[PDB]
This record gives C-alpha cells, structure tokens and sequence, in this order.
C-alpha cells in the first residue's frame, strides 16, 4: 500500500524512534539536582567544589549527575518552577553568617525555603541543605548573638547550639515530614554527602516502587 | 530617579487615550458576521465527509 | 557536497572487482545511496540501492545475487561488490545519494563515476523523441511516457528529471514531476497527466545542452532511454 | 487410639470445609481489590493465579462437608489441576519477585535487561508454560490419595524439588542479599530515616514462604510415602492440617505484596 | 513627582469612562439572534508519539500537515501529521524548552525557554542535517514565545518583561518593546504582521507596533497571569487565556473586552488558546488535563477534548482548519476532527 518513498519515509521514522529510545535510556539513567539559594548564600562554593539557566555536569562513583543553577534567573520563580517537578532532589544553599546580615537576609532564607519545600510541585522531592561558611559562624557568633535573629533563642552562643538551632528553624518550615526527606549538612566532603543523599533518595524511590518502604 | 518612569507612565497613557474607539455593538456585529460569512470554510465547526478529511481512522 | 567513486579499471570476464565511493561534506548516515551505470554509448541503468542504516537493500533483476551494496557509515564510504563480471557490465559507474522524508528530493546529488571496463513487471519508460533540434532562446518541450500510472494514491507522481550535460554526472532538474531541484533555474517546469509527462524549458539558453533522462521511483527504477538536445 | 480417628474425621469434615471457606471468602475479596514494569507485571501474576487458584476451593469445600464429590470425574481431574498449577505458578512467582527487588537494589534506573517490560512478559509465559508442563503427569494419574503410589511418590518428590526446594533456594539467597544491601546502606547519612522497614518486609517474605510452604510439602510425600507399600492415620491427620495452611498464601500474599507497602495502599485508596 | 502620579490617575480615569461610553451594548446580547453550534464532538485522528518528557509547545506549519512540537527531554521533533512519521528530531543544546515556532516559509524553526536564548535552526542545509542557524541573545529572562515574521525576521518574548524583533541575518534586536510590568508569557501575530499582541503575568495585554515600536493599547480585566494569547483570525480581536481560569475576548477597534469565557465546574489555569478558522469557537487547554471548545459568539462550552492524561500545555489549529493539535504534559500529541 505504501510507495518506495513512503516506505522509506516510515524507515527513517523508525530510525529516529531508535535513537530518541537509546537517548531516553541514556538520561533516564542520570541525577538531576536543582540548586537553590539567597543571592549570596555560596552555592558558588558548590558550584566550584563540584544568561539564564547554568548547568552543570558532573560523575561520582558511575553517578552521573546534572546540577541546574536555576539562580540568575529574576523573573517569576511561579512561571517556571514546574520545569523541574521531576529532579531527584534539590540542593538549598543558606550562608549561615545572614543571621545579622541585612537585604533579616537568613530570614529571607528561610521564607525562600518555605516557598520551596512546601511547594506543590516537591511535594515528594527530598532537599539536600547545606548550610555554607560555619567557618565564619564560629567567628561571628562570639560577637553577634543568634537571638539577633531569632529573638525566642536563648541558648549559650556557641557554634554547637547555634549552628543546630538555626538547622531546626530551617527543617521545621517543612510541613509534609511524612513524605519528604532533608539532608542538612554543615560546610570532596559535600559531593559524597550530595551522593550519599542521591543514593538514599534512589533506593527509597525504588523501595517504595516495589512495594518495600 | 521615579521621576522619569512616572514621566514615561504619563506619555504612555496620553498617547493611548487619544486613539479612536467604536462602539462595542459595531464591533460585536463585526465579529459575528465575520463568523457567518466563513461558516462553511470551518472544517471543526462544520465536519467535511470523510472523503475529504485528511484525518481517517486506522 | 561531494562523491568520489574509486575501482574503475580493466577486468577479464567472470572476474571480480569492488567500486568505492568516498563521501564527504554532507551527512552520508542519513542518505539511502544508490549505485547506477551508463554503458558507452547508452542510458543510465539502476543498479542497487542501500537504505540510511542499511535495513533496505535492492539489486536490478539483471544483477540480482551478483553484486553487493555495502556502507561504511563511520567510514563515510559506499562499496559495491561485483563478481562474475559480464561484457554487459562494462560502464561508467555513478553513485548517488538519496533521503527519504516528506518533501525531500531524492537522487539529487551525484557522482563524477568510475568507469570499468570488462574484456571481450518493471515500469517500461520511453522517451521515442530520441533527439530535437535547440536554439538558444526557444521554447522546447521533451516528452515521456511509462507503462503504468506513476500517480500514486497518496497523490504523489513519481517522476524524476535528470540533465547529463556532455561530459558531467547527471544533475537532478525536478523531483517528483513537479518539484524545482535547488540551485536549478525556474525556466524548467515539470508537467504530466495519465502516465504521460513533460519536461518545458521556456526561452533556454546556454547550458542547456545535454541528454534529459526521465526516471520513474514508484517502485523498485527504470530510465528512459534519454532525449537528446543539441544546437 | 480410638479418640484419633474420630477426631480425624471432624478435621476431614469441618476444619477442612470451614478453613477452606473462611481462606476462599476473604482470599478471593483481597485478591480482587487488589487486582506498568516488571516488579508490577510480576506482582499482578502473582495475585491472578492466587485468584484462580482460590476459585477451585468451593467445590472440594462443599465435597468435604458433605463427605462425597458431587461434581463428577472430569471435573475432580480439572479443579486438582488447576489447584496444583496455580500454586506453584504462585511459588514461581514469588520467588521472580525476589529476584526483581534484587535487581532493582542492584540497578536503581533498571538497566539490567530483565527488568524490561516485554522481557517479564515473556518469562511470565515461560513460568506459566512451564508449571502447566511439569503438572501434565498428574493427568494420567486428592492428589495425595490418589493413584500409583509407586509413582505417586516420585512425582511428588520430584515436584517439590523443582517448585518448591529450588525456588526457595533462589528466593532465599536474594532475599539474603537485599537484607545485606540494606543493613549495609541503612544510614549513609545520620540524619535519614533507616530503612528497618523494607529489612522486616524481606525478612517477613522468606519467612511466610517458607512456614507456610514448607509443612505442606512435606507432609504431602510422608502422606503418599505412607500410602505405599497406626502410623497412617496420624500421617494423614497431620497431612490434613498442614494443606489448609499452605493455601493461606494466596489469602496473605494480595495484603502482603500490595497493602503493607504504603505507596502501593495509598494509591489503592485514592484509586 | 506626585503631578504626575495624579495626572497619570487622571488619565486612567478618563480612559476607563471613555471605554465605557462605548460600552452601549454586549457581544451575547448582539448574538442573541444566532443559532448555537451543536455540539462539538472531535475525536483523536492521531496520537504523536516519541518525546519522553513534558511537551511544552507545538506549531503547524504553513502546509497544514508539518508541526514541530518541543519537550522538555530536549528534543523537537518535525512531525507528518498525516502519516505520523517523524520528518525530523532536532537535539537541543539547553533542554528547558518553553517555546518553539515553525517559519511560514518552513525553512526554519525556532525554540528557546530557560537559556534566554532564541535558536534558529535551518532545515533546508545542503548537508541534510538540521543546524543551528542563530542563536538570539539579549533577553535577559525566559524565553516563553516566539513567531517568525519572515526568514529574516523573529519577534521574541521574555521573562525579562519586554518583547524583542530580531534581524536573523545579524542577530541583533531591530526593536525592544517595553511597557509590561510582569513577565511577558505569550505572544500572537496579527495576519497581517503588522501588529502583535502580548499577555503578561502583570494580568494585562498589549498591542504594539512592529515598525513603530510602540505599545498602541493597553487591556484589562483578568484577575492573573495571562499565559495564552491568540489573535481571531479576522485580525480585530484576540483571546487570552489565563490563570484565573477564564478566557476573554478583547477588540482592539473597542478597545475593550466583548466577553467573557468562563464556567463553575471550571477552576484551574487555562494554559493555551487558539480559533478555528472561522474564528467561531474557542479552543482551550486547560490545567485540568483536557481542552475545551468554546462558543466565541454565544460563551457556551461546545465540547470538550478530553484525550490527555496531564496538563494541556498547548494547542494548535492547522492553517486550513481542518485539524487541532493538542500537545500535554503526558507526553503525547493528539490531532483531533
Ligand atoms: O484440596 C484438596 O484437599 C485436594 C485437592 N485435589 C483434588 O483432586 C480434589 C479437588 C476437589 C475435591 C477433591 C476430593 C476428592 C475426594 C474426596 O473424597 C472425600 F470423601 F474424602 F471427600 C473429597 C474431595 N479432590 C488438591 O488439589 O489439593
């Protein structure tokens, strides 16, 4: 029924059916992480240790990982988030000196943090946090309390009681415990963590598939 | 400062208000009979037999 | 854009040989290729045809099991094998690249060709105007005829023109009995009803000079013996 | 002595009738309410030949408390065939379903070939074909009590080494090393939750399996071993009590295998 | 500084009554004496299969049997329509697609999304593969629209809150259009060319003029982000779809909204919309998982296209009218008649 050319038409078609099945199987096969943070929270430390959209590729242990720093985009975070409903996980970056810091910056930390993991487009996306410059924290807190920031706080202003009360501020903005997982980490040690993270995800993903978590 | 967007705010909304408008009633006239003059050129509106449609079952 | 056909030479009869053909500046993955042959003195001949990834193949009937159509797609390279060569083998031997997607012109590039020389149902298309007096400036028109209707169902002719200026590879005029080939000038024009077709040149010119093949892509390809101009 | 046989005959009568009842009742309503990839196309095996398999248990059911088969030859040879077929392709699948959770720990994007779709089609043909294939000999021929028991005993032998032993060696030994993959990745990271949960569920499965399976099959061959040439009656007793409980799997498998994994019941509910 | 502010209010003011005085009568009252359109009942011709990830957008061709369609697996693929062949699978350098146009010469194609860049591919290479022709950089957001004027000739939209008209040929913007406060989420040619209209997400649509660089009007009246905007095939009228979950009917020789399209069942975003040929029904997709038919004349939901099994992320009317494309977030395309 089908001419010499319409017959070869159809081969190629079937051709590129080919490839597109062998190009989906090759990026079915690959971590995606979305990368979020302040405009100073040093996910360039991140970045480096690993107009719009920067991505960046990266293998760990015969992971293949590809990290969106989604970050210098300054339109709508509504009208584009949805492009990333499907990454593994996201990596939150929080510069843990904002506490004394003005645009009041960790608390626009926290309220990006909010919007985030409460969003309904992650409602199951795990959240690798990572909590930047504890090194300048440990300085900064012999002078400037944490009850600068958070007034209720009343611990010793150390870096142990600090450092793990602003972790708790961070991780009860999560409102769905149940379902969603975050992996805070204080900061070739943050891309183990960041595999140790995937990994937990995938086999959680995969337990819950047959049946198992 | 502000002071040049409000400026450009103004000139924008003067040089808006001074274009001409019909009434809404010619306007819907309008539409509707372009709607009904090409009523039959419409093959979702008006299905063509399956002799001319170039969309057929398996 | 460019094919480089390689192997031509002098073999004895009942003997073996493998033309070549070295292809660059275009995609060659993508191109089903073609080998076709012109005798001394005679019209083009398809020979065989190699799809894009290889899953097709055919051979002419009078070549059927003899020959061999091969490609080195990471090579960037065609091969036919021949064996038990034939006086009426002996020819010059063009390769031809061919895609196959809606609204692409197939055979529209060609060779330079190789010649060898050898020691001593099908759709029947017919050019009977073998040769027409030219002068530059007129209006000619070459006519064609086939056996069967190349009208397909889905409403495509399947007819092809080809121009094989004294001394060149045939170059793709139209494609598909209307379609203008690129880089060709608007003054051919592709015409045809009932199984009969013709090839206008209005107010020709220089360049025009040469035999015009016909050939029929319906199914599996058949040339005309070849019209004739000259001044 | 006396006391034994009298008691025999209620568990002939009533245990057998009302067990068998009770299992069919709430095995057919589970295996229906539960009722794509390969751990699914497996699992949806699985919980169809337990459906079927639970769909010959009335009639035997009716038999027995009335103490006689009522539904004629041809039929007694159809519903022993279709029991024991769906059984074991019930234990084939088991144990398939333990090598999928393998290859799911061990290739998370599910590279490995026989996670493809079309091939856990085919070896679900193969399974089917083949426990159809090895159940043939009980044609020519109660299994137990029934036939040569010369070479009753041998074909029973012979089948709990192929659908039973075998298997159970397979599933063991994957579910062996799904508890080690994930004792050893319980916490890669403080903080996560532990994955106690999946290790108590591949623990649980083996051991269903095999408390379930394991009496049954055995006490089938001493019962046919004892039919070849007052042992005899206590034999047949323990016989008796051990077949209802190997049936209970397909009673526990549609709640064990599609309930107790959350994702899979919360889907069910907002289904 | 606060002069201006009260002579941009008094503008405002006089502007609104001005549309009021002409605001005599109602489109459903004037079409009150038509018959309604039986019901539409379309069926899925063709199901286009191949892309492994959300579609975000599709466009027919000029011949009315080509369509390119883009997802975000970063492919676009050229499909046969008729016979369901792929013509053509484009690779994409940035895989977070958000737009893709077809040239009316179809020569070309165009897509861009989170790169902030416009690519220009020639389909028509000598080497027979499908190439990067230009890529269009100077939008400093995401790309969410773009329609080839020419071959020469793109007009681009972006998250940036501006319009942009490109030179192919150099790759320099000839105009930027500037006027929206939000992010600019899709764009429609006049038939013409000579105008295009803009929805943003400052809930608001624009006319401009290509050749001047002007905004010519202004119009109001959704509660949110308008994400879809397509322009009635009369040239005078255009429809926009937004997040409040209403489509709305704006004449530009009105200046005004005619009407209004929009039920109680209906509660989600509308993320396309297209005409028929006639322009008398209104196609929509819709957050909802499937697309519906509206009356344009009388506001009555004609049909429904519920073949999909996501998001309605697009939607398409072939030049003849005689098929409509539905791309979705499920990953397929469906051509309906
Ligand atoms: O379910 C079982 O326990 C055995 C069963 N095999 C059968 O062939 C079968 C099926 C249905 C009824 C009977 C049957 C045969 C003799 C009887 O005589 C009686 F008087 F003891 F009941 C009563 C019932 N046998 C199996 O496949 O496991």
């Amino acid at each position: 029924t089908l001419s010499a050319e319409d017959k070869a038409a159809v081969e190629r078609s079937k051709m590129i059916d080919r490839n597109l099945r062998e190009d989906g199987e090759k990026a079915a096969r690959e971590v995606k992480l979305l990368l979020l943070g302040a405009g100073e929270s040093g996910k360039n430390t991140i970045v480096k240790q690993m107009t719009g959209i920067v991505e960046t590729h990266f293998t760990f242990k015969d992971l293949h990982f590809k990290m969106f720093d989604v970050g210098a985009q300054r339109s709508e975070r509504k009208k584009w988030i949805h492009c990333f409903e499907g990454v593994t996980a996201i990596i939150f970056c929080v510069a843990l000196s904002d506490y004394d810091l003005v645009l009041n910056r960790m608390h626009a930390s926290m309220k990006l943090f909010d919007s985030i993991c409460n969003n309904k487009w992650f409602t199951d996306t795990s959240i690798i946090l990572f909590l930047n410059k504890k090194d300048l924290f440990e300085e900064k807190i012999k002078k400037s309390p944490l009850t600068i920031c958070y007034p209720e706080y009343a611990g010793s202003n150390t870096y142990e009681e600090a450092a793990a009360y602003i972790q708790c501020q961070f991780e009860d903005l999560n409102k769905r415990k149940d379902t969603k997982e975050i992996y805070t980490h204080f900061t070739t040690k943050n891309v183990q963590f960041v595999f140790d993270a995937v990994t937990d995800v995938i086999i959680k993903n995969n337990l819950k598939d047959c049946g198992l978590f | 400062a502000s002071i040049a967007q409000a400026r450009k705010l103004v000139e924008q909304l003067k040089m808006e208000a001074n274009i001409d408008r019909i009434k809404v009633s010619k306007a819907a006239a309008d539409l509707m009979a372009y709607c009904e003059a090409h009523a039959k050129e419409d093959p979702l509106l008006t299905p063509v037999p399956a002799s001319e449609n170039p969309f057929r079952e398996k | 854009v460019q094919l480089v056909e390689s192997g031509g030479g002098l073999v004895q009869p009942g003997g073996s040989r493998k033309l070549s053909c070295s292809a660059s500046g275009f995609a060659f993955s993508s191109f089903g290729m073609h080998w076709v042959r012109q005798a001394p003195e005679k019209g083009l001949e398809w020979v065989a045809y190699i799809s894009s990834g290889s899953g097709t193949i055919y051979y002419a009937d009078t070549v059927k099991g003899r020959f061999t159509i091969s490609r080195d797609d990471p090579k960037n390279t065609l091969f036919l094998q021949m064996t038990s060569l034939r006086s009426e083998d002996t020819a010059m031997y063009y390769c031809v690249r061919s895609i196959y997607y809606y609204g692409s012109s197939p055979f529209d590039f060609w060779g330079q060709g190789t010649t060898l020389t050898v020691s001593s149902s099908d759709i029947v298309m017919t050019q009977a105007t073998s040769s027409v007096p030219v002068t530059p400036g007129e209006s000619v028109s070459i006519s064609c005829r086939s056996s069967k209707s190349l009208l397909h169902s889905n409403g495509n002719t399947y007819l092809y023109w080809f121009l094989q200026r004294p001394g060149q590879s045939p170059q793709l005029l139209i494609y598909r009995m209307s379609n203008l080939a690129s880089g060709v000038p608007d003054r051919f024009s592709g015409s045809g009803s009932g199984t009969a077709f013709t090839l206008t040149i209005s107010r020709l010119e220089a360049e025009d000079v040469g035999v015009y093949y016909c050939m029929q892509h319906l199914e599996y390809l058949t040339f005309g013996a070849g019209t004739k101009l000259e001044l | 002595c006396k006391n034994w046989l009298a008691a025999e005959a209620a568990l002939e009568k009533y245990y057998l009738s009302i067990f068998y009842g009770i299992e069919f009742v709430v095995g057919v309503l589970g295996n229906t309410i539960v009722v794509w990839n390969s751990s699914n196309i497996y699992l949806f095996n699985l919980s169809v030949s337990d459906l079927a398999f639970l769909c010959t248990l009335p009639m035997l059911i009716r038999s027995y408390a009335n103490g006689n088969w009522i539904y004629g030859d041809v039929l007694c040879i159809s519903n022993r065939y279709v029991l024991h077929a769906n059984l074991y392709t019930s234990i084939l699948f088991l144990t398939f379903i333990s090598i999928d959770r393998y290859l799911i720990i061990k290739y998370p994007f599910r590279e490995h070939l026989l996670q493809k779709k079309e091939f856990a089609i085919l070896i679900s043909l193969a399974i089917w074909v083949l426990v159809t294939l090895e159940l043939l000999p009980i044609l020519p021929l109660d299994f137990a009590s029934s036939g040569d028991p010369n070479y009753n005993l041998i074909y029973s032998m012979c089948l709990t080494l192929l659908g039973f032993l075998i298997p159970l060696f397979v599933m063991c030994f994957f579910y062996y090393k799904i508890a080690l993959f994930l004792k050893q990745r319980n916490r890669q990271v403080a903080t996560a939750l532990p994955l106690e949960k999946p290790l108590n569920l591949v623990i649980m499965a083996v051991v269903i399996f095999s408390v379930l399976f394991t009496p049954y099959h055995v006490m089938r061959n001493v019962r046919i071993a004892s039919r070849l040439g007052c042992t005899q009656v206590v034999i047949n007793s323990f016989y008796i009590v051990t077949r209802p409980l190997a049936f209970l799997n397909s009673v526990i498998n549609p709640v064990f295998y599609f309930l107790l994994g959350d994702h899979f019941r919360d889907m069910l509910m907002n289904q | 500084l606060d002069q201006l502010r009260q002579e941009a209010e008094q503008l405002k003011n006089q502007i609104r009554d001005a549309r009021k005085a002409c605001a005599d009568a109602t489109l459903s009252q004037i079409t009150n004496n038509i018959d309604p359109v039986g019901r539409i009942q379309m069926r899925t011709r063709r199901t286009l299969r191949g892309h492994l990830a959300k579609i975000y957008a599709m466009h027919w061709g000029t011949d009315s049997r080509l369509l390119v369609s883009a997802s975000q697996d970063g492919k676009l693929i050229i499909w046969d329509s008729y016979t369901t062949n792929k013509v053509h699978a484009i690779p994409l350098r940035s895989s977070w697609v958000m737009t893709c146009a077809y040239a009316p010469s179809g020569n070309y194609v165009a897509c861009g999304g989170l790169d902030n860049i416009c690519s220009i591919y020639n389909l028509k290479t000598r080497e027979g593969n499908v190439r990067v022709s230009r890529e269009l950089a100077g939008h400093t957001g995401y790309l969410s629209c773009c329609r080839f004027l020419d071959d020469n000739q793109i007009v681009t939209s972006s998250g940036d809150t501006t319009c942009a008209l490109w030179d192919i040929e150099t790759g320099q913007q000839t105009t930027t259009f500037t006027g929206h406060t939000g992010d600019v989420m899709s764009l429609s040619l006049a038939p013409d060319t000579r105008l295009f209209v803009s929805g943003a997400c400052d809930a608001s649509a624009k006319l401009w003029d290509v050749r001047e660089g002007m905004c010519r009007q202004t119009f109001t009246g959704h509660e949110s982000d308008i994400n879809a905007i397509c322009f009635f095939p009369n040239g005078n009228a255009f429809a926009t779809g937004s997040d409040d979950a209403t489509c709305r009917l704006f004449d530009l020789r009105a200046d005004q909204e005619l009407m209004t399209y929009s039920h109680d069942n209906i509660i989600c975003g509308i993320t396309s919309v297209s005409f028929s040929k006639s322009g008398r029904l209104l196609l929509a997709g819709y957050d909802d998982f499937n697309c519906n038919v509206w009356d344009a004349l009388k506001a009555d939901r004609a049909g429904v296209l519920a073949g999909h099994d996501n998001r309605v992320s697009c939607l398409g009317v072939t030049d003849d009218g005689m098929a409509v494309a539905t791309g979705s977030w499920d990953s397929f395309l469906k051509i309906w008649n």
